[PDB]
């Protein structure tokens, strides 16, 4: 409903993908991933998360996830000419954030460290 | 476990205990993935100590 | 080991050499923080057929 019609609307839209991202359900998110306008989505959602890794919001990562796990077979062979040079640079895009995901754990650990030694202060 | 569920996703749908055998691996991974983080996080703070 | 390195911090800090005193203490450390982007990878991989499963 929220999300039908901006799927409607991007079958003329990033802005579609943000407004029936107003939704935020995950029963939601399979049902309209079904519902081939899913490269459709794709276009825009490629091209948003390729330009941000760090998005702090959920509904594009998440949707990305139901996305490469409903439609995992198919969407390598939508085209092999101009989404493929999007996908061997979004191979790049995503996997700096994969190095730094030890070390970020290193630090997640290093703050607890020195909280710990400051509740061990208060007594 | 990649290669056999690369090969073997239907299957997996079609026999129930392999999917509750899943569901308990998916468990028991996560369970190791804490693990590598308490041990990615101790050997992180320890460099402080060095 | 946590409230081990949480107490005795302070002198943890003063020896200078602790790669020499805590070398298997490290290795079991690494040995579980390698095996973090397999089991990374692992979770994608189970987790497409999970969503494919559960639903049909």
């Amino acid at each position: 409903x929220x999300x039908x019609x901006x799927x409607x609307x991007x079958x003329x839209x990033x802005x579609x993908x943000x407004x029936x991202x107003x939704x935020x359900x995950x029963x939601x998110x399979x049902x309209x991933x079904x519902x081939d306008h899913l490269s459709k989505i794709f276009l825009t959602i490629s091209k948003s998360i390729t330009q941000n890794p760090w998005n702090e919001e959920n509904l594009l990562p998440l949707w990305l996830k139901w996305l490469l796990t409903l439609k995992s077979g198919e969407l390598n062979s939508i085209k092999d000419k101009h989404t493929k040079k999007n996908c061997k640079h979004l191979k790049s895009a995503l996997r700096s954030s994969e190095e730094i995901l030890p070390v970020l754990l290193g630090i997640q650990g290093r703050l607890e460290m020195l909280r710990r030694q400051a509740k061990l202060r208060e007594d | 476990v990649a290669v056999v569920l690369e090969l073997y996703g239907n299957t997996l749908e079609s026999s129930p205990v392999l999917q509750e055998l899943m569901i308990d691996l998916k468990t028991k991974v996560r369970h190791e993935i804490h693990k590598s983080k308490e041990a990615q996080r101790i050997e992180g703070m320890l460099q402080l100590l060095t | 080991v946590k409230w081990c390195l949480i107490i005795h911090g302070g002198y943890l800090v003063s020896i200078p050499n602790l790669m020499s005193t805590l070398s298997s203490l490290h290795s079991t450390l690494k040995r579980r923080s390698d095996l973090l982007p397999r089991l990374l990878a692992l979770d994608a991989r189970l987790d497409c057929t999970i969503n494919k499963f559960k639903t049909l």
